[PDB]
RNA sequence: GCGAUCAGAUACCGCCCUAGUUCUAACCAUAAACGAUGCCAGCUAGCAAUUGGGUGUAGCUACUUUUAUGGCUCUCUCAGUCGCUUCCGGGAAACCAAAGCUUUUUGGGCUCCGGGGGAAGUAUGGUUGCAAAGCUGAAACUUAAAGGAAUUGACGGAAGGGCACC
């Protein structure tokens, strides 16, 4: 949000959303983000890494938002045949 | 590469009947359900299951306080298994009556911070789930196919008719969560066996003397 | 999803579900047979909506007799779901 | 005859409970003389009354734990309580019973033959 | 019946983005809405778009990116003598900067930006912002 | 204001339906808005039962039963109490409610 | 203008005098549930100004009746991209504005401003034509040229100083004696114009990990430490 | 016209009963002619009813040696009238799946009607009518409110519980 000699002013650039492209609007508190962690390859043995999705409230509220983490998910590709 | 299926793990499920699913399917669940049964049973998919148990469980961890992670049942099937969360992964309890508000209320004593849930069955715990979204608290739910999935973010499908399904299931998230930063490592199977998780029922009960003399007759 | 495509390549079972006018390309569900009265050697192609009391070539036999969805095709005569 | 104790003797009764519970007996004349020392009640039949209906609810938690009043031995106790029914059993050869359409689920999904009947 | 079939298809588009729904079902697509819609892929405020040739007046299966607040079509086609383009942009544009009024043009079906470039003003048939 | 959504009482697509007499006021009210109560009632009535039986010759009999479906319009019933001045909340809730089972139908 | 050592309830609280967070904007971002007026005080609050709208009289019946109950209105800001507006019943005229100003701090939306087009001298105004309604009274924001230094009515030309925003023409709609409403469509106004998606935003970027998550260890714990 | 009631009853109430109800050949053109919601098209939500048709019924029953046929459920789908609960929008709310998409002073097409309350559906003229009336339909002048909503109280010869030898 620049100005005059490019630097960026207002104040911030919102969270938007993985799946609608949705500004994350400030007090729309019922707005999910999922944290879904990494495996270390092989098997089990759970490291950081998170793969992070975030999911306004107008998804939440039509009952669709666990489908979408579903696309997310498998766009990441540790889930299969979905 | 083993997070796949296993094969010794969906015999557990297949003796749990979490393939039953409430006749009525609901459209926003209609990704959940393979196929129908004559006389009206939905067949949920086993292995979609399996990877929204890995998925949610996986969710669990990452918040690092494993505390601040509130397990939510007021159906007295979940009971039980929502304390037995708490005991294994250090998850605390939210058993039965909620107190609305436990989470907007700053006053009230059950003033709860989770930045998670996992709860039973959405119809019945609807007040935390509305509650859960005036925080911005991540929900999984344990889901019918007639559930609203209307606030859950990511739902399983178990079959919540009751009976083994909400222990197993229950049971399965805890397990995982175990083998994946809980140190149980090389995720072979469980020497804790999965029917802790349930209710210990009959309501009216049966008075049976817990240290196995198995009751011959006077 | 609210955000669920995939109309472009419409998923097979749904289709099948819907109506013949409900489809992207909407697509009749009125095919064609041809029929076999076993005295004649002679095959007439009929439809199972039918839109004819169909005489064979010569002989006022029957062949179908119409209800309003499918036409009732009568008794004892065979038919080859298929335009020939 | 009437009737139930107001809330300044149950409150009183509620918070002494949860504090002191070890320490509180189903006798009436212990729990008179601790009341007093532990809280300062300035009459004698008010200190009587919230003693004794901490006796009251001492009875019933003793009776199978008492809801509200929770010292948290008794979760404690849940822990140490938890009995496991051990022969927990898939029982008669497997046990099969397959409902027919989950059979062809299980073949398309699991390679892992596991024996089947299409069963009565 | 449906007089103008441009408005119709584009409520639609309206609708659908106001679920947050990526597709939509358009009926009876006009050679306007097709010039309409390509007006609209330049600009990037929706995915692809495909005509599908049933023998009636073809549909449309439309893809949503979901970057547009709202589309409106302008009936009567109010004749724009070159210094009402500068009106009609000010009132229902949000922006100065930002946001195509759509004309009938006399070189093609054509943006206000575009149309000035050119020097051709028209007749409305639309706003997309 | 619309208090009702069926406006008197369940019109939809046919509006005008015709009337049945009031067997209170013997007014006229259209057959879907009429409060209608279905009476079920022995002959014998409660405490002659006993004393017919043994008067009549039969072995156990078995009563026969009046049957009177009685009509009221709207005005007559809640005098006589039928209808009881229900809820802004309650006039729209449908359900019943009895606990017991015999049903009142007295004098 | 405190004194109050502030003792943190939410986790949220604790952020902020660890100085761990040092702009409410990251609560804006990850749209953190400020439960605390705690919070607000600290971060802004310190120049937020608090101005006392309205203190109109109301009535309601304790029986057999007649009793009485007090309104305030109040609108607090920067004049830096804050808003906050809480309207309270109670008793008496000091706890009314009090709580008022309580609520007020609760519900600080941010303001954005954009540009005529020209990207001189930082955003003095507004981007686009941003419009909320609350109880059929809709004020309705035009985005207008420098120096026409704020055009609406009275009381929103208050409440959009308190913004900041230097520059906006404004159209307000309905029963113009109503006062209360006309408060409350600005304030639904002026927060709708982070809802329009304009074209600067239409691309995502990785976002951000939340300081709830990332400095959480610190949040449960143990102190209630001095200094 | 009668009997009670009631100051009055002229009424409710009780009796006798006329025109009228009915039918036929004509009028009249109006009613809460109301679902207070114009019509035609598309689109925007779950469930179960509900009217009708159709696709599958290796479903139950009816029968001929079983069938073939028929009805209902079960499954699926249109078009109908609605309901329930939620809006995923609107609204001032009550409510409304339309009273939504009514924009950010806009959205398909088209009609009709309102633009303070009364005077007044009257006057006046024209029109239609056998007539009663009906349509079209002012103003003078009057007046700061008027209407709808929900809220809480008060009040009922509106409804249910309690509580006390005032």
């Amino acid at each position: 949000m620049q100005n005059d000699a490019g630097e960026f002013v207002d104040l911030y650039v919102p969270r938007k959303c993985s799946a609608s492209n949705r500004i994350i609007g400030a007090k729309d508190h019922a707005s999910i983000q999922m944290n879904v962690v990494d495996v270390d390859p092989e098997t089990g043995r759970q490291t950081d890494g998170s793969k992070t999705y975030a999911i306004c409230g107008a998804i939440r509220r039509m009952g669709e938002s666990d489908d979408s983490i579903l696309r997310l998910a498998k766009a990441d590709g540790i889930v299969s045949k979905n | 590469d083993i997070l796949s299926l296993k094969e010794d793990d969906i015999t557990k499920m297949l003796v749990a009947t979490t393939h039953l699913g409430s006749e009525n399917v609901n459209f926003q669940m209609e990704q959940y359900v393979y196929k129908r049964r004559a006389d009206g049973v939905n067949i949920l998919n086993l292995g979609k299951t399996w990877e929204k148990l890995q998925l949610a469980a996986r969710a669990i961890v990452a918040i690092d306080n494993p505390s601040d992670i509130f397990v939510i049942s007021s159906r007295p099937i979940g009971q039980r298994a929502v304390l037995k969360f708490a005991k294994y992964t250090d998850t605390t309890p939210i058993a039965g009556r909620f107190t609305p508000g436990a989470f907007t209320n700053q006053i009230q004593p059950a003033f709860r911070e989770p930045r998670l849930l996992v709860v039973t069955d959405p119809n019945t715990d609807h007040q935390p789930i509305m509650e859960a979204s005036y925080v911005n608290i991540p929900v999984i739910a344990f889901t019918n196919t007639d559930s609203p999935l209307r606030y859950i973010d990511i739902a399983i499908p178990c079959n919540n008719k009751s009976a083994h399904s909400i222990g197993l299931m229950w049971w399965l998230l805890a397990r995982e969560v175990l083998r994946l930063r809980g140190t149980i490592s090389r995720s072979v199977e469980w020497p804790v066996v999965v029917d802790l998780f349930f209710y210990r029922d009959p309501e009216e009960a049966e008075k049976e003397e817990a240290a196995a003399k198995e009751l011959l007759p006077p | 999803m609210p955000l669920a495509k995939d109309l472009l390549h419409p998923l097979p079972a749904e289709e099948k579900r819907k109506h013949k006018l409900k489809r992207l390309v909407q697509h009749p569900n009125s095919y064609f047979m041809d029929v076999k009265c076993p005295g004649c050697y002679r095959i007439t192609t009929v439809f199972s909506h039918a839109q004819g009391v169909v005489v064979c070539a010569g002989c006022a036999t029957i062949l179908c007799q119409p209800t309003g969805g499918r036409a009732k095709l009568t008794e004892g005569c065979s038919f080859r779901r298929k335009p020939q | 005859m009437g009737r139930v104790r107001t809330k300044t003797v149950k409150k009183a009764a509620k918070v002494i409970i949860e504090k002191y519970y070890t320490r509180l007996t189903l006798d009436f004349h212990t729990n008179k003389r601790i009341c007093e020392e532990v809280a300062i009640i300035p009459t004698k039949p008010l200190r009587n009354k919230i003693a004794g209906y901490v006796t009251h609810l001492m009875g019933r938690l003793r009776h199978s734990q008492v809801r509200g009043i929770s010292i948290k031995l008794q979760e404690e106790e849940r822990e140490r309580r938890d009995n496991y029914v051990p022969a927990v059993s898939a029982l008669e050869q497997d046990i099969i019973e397959v409902d027919a359409d989950t059979k062809e689920m299980l073949k398309l999904l699991d390679f892992h033959n596991i024996r089947g009947l299409q069963l009565t | 019946v449906r007089m103008n079939v441009l408005a119709d298809a584009l409520k639609c588009i309206n609708n659908a983005e106001k679920r947050g729904k990526r597709q939509v079902l358009l009926r009876p697509c006009s050679k306007v809405i097709i010039k309409f819609l390509t007006v609209m892929m330049k600009h990037g405020y929706i995915g692809e778009f495909e005509i599908v040739d049933d023998h009636r007046s073809g549909k449309i299966v439309v893809n949503l990116t979901g970057r547009l607040n709202k589309c409106g079509v302008i009936s009567p086609r109010f004749d724009v003598p070159i210094n009402d383009i500068e009106k009609w942009t000010n009132n229902l544009l949000p922006s100065r900067q930002f946001g195509y009024v759509v004309l009938t043009t006399s070189g093609g079906i054509m943006d206000h930006e575009e149309a000035r470039r050119k020097h051709l003003g028209g007749k409305i048939l639309g706003f997309f912002f | 204001t619309k208090k009702r959504r069926n406006g008197g009482r369940n019109k939809h697509n046919r509006g005008h339906v015709k009337p049945v007499r009031c067997t209170n006021c013997a007014r006229c009210v259209p057959k879907d808005k009429a409060i209608k109560k279905f009476v079920i009632r022995n002959i014998v009535e409660a405490a002659a039962v006993r004393d017919i039986t043994e008067a009549s010759i039969w072995d156990s009999y078995v009563l026969p039963k009046l049957y009177a479906k009685l009509h009221y319009c709207v005005s007559c019933a809640i005098h006589s109490k039928v209808v009881r001045n229900r809820s802004r909340e309650a006039r729209r809730i449908r359900t019943p409610p009895l606990r017991s089972f015999p049903k009142d139908m007295a004098r | 203008e405190d004194s109050k050592e502030w003792v943190p309830v939410t986790k949220l609280g604790r952020l902020v005098r660890e100085g761990k967070i040092k702009s409410l904007e990251e609560i804006y971002l990850y749209s953190l549930p400020i439960k605390e007026f705690e919070i607000i005080d600290f971060f802004l609050g310190s120049s937020l100004k608090d101005e006392v709208l309205k203190i109109m009289p109301v009535q309601k019946q304790t029986r057999a009746g007649q009793r009485t109950r007090f309104k305030a209105f109040v609108a607090i800001g920067d004049n830096n991209g804050h808003i906050g507006l809480g309207v309270k019943c109670s008793k008496e005229v000091a706890t009314a504005i009090r709580g008022a100003i309580i609520l007020a701090k609760l519900s600080v939306v941010p303001v954005r401003r954009g540009y005529w087009g020209n990207k001189i001298g930082k955003p003095h105004t507004v981007p686009c034509k941003v419009t909320g309604k609350c109880g059929s009274v809709s004020v309705r924001l035009i985005p207008a040229p420098r120096g026409t230094g704020i055009v609406s009515a009275p009381v929103p030309k208050k409440l959009l100083t308190m913004a900041g925003i230097e520059d906006c023409y404004t159209s307000a709609r309905g029963s113009t004696g109503t006062l209360g409403n006309f408060a409350k469509a600005t304030y639904a106004a002026i927060a709708k114009t982070y809802a329009y998606l304009t074209p600067d935003l239409w691309k995502e970027m990785p976002l951000g990990s939340t300081p709830y998550q990332a400095y959480s260890d610190f949040l449960s714990k143990p102190t209630p430490r001095l200094h």
